């Protein structure tokens, strides 16, 4: 279930290893 | 699957996202719910 991991990651991003460079400036994004 | 009362605790935390150590939802249904649940407490 890594792509259900990505999904469960990304999905709570924004409602609260270059992959995790995305989610924190996708992180930034969503402040 | 330890969310058989203490379910209080980490809703209305929630609420306010206090960056408390509650829960980790194990259950698809209890994210989607928190995916809801949350979203509204931040327009609230």
């Amino acid at each position: 279930l890594t792509l259900s991991s990505a999904m469960w990651f990304s999905w709570g991003v924004l409602l609260n290893f270059s992959a995790r460079i995305l989610g924190m400036v996708w992180a930034g994004f969503a402040m | 699957s330890f969310t058989i009362g203490k379910a209080i605790w980490l809703l209305w935390g929630l609420v306010f996202n206090n960056s408390v150590p509650v829960q980790n939802p194990k259950g698809t249904t209890s994210k989607i719910m928190v995916s809801v649940w949350a979203f509204f407490a931040v327009i609230f």
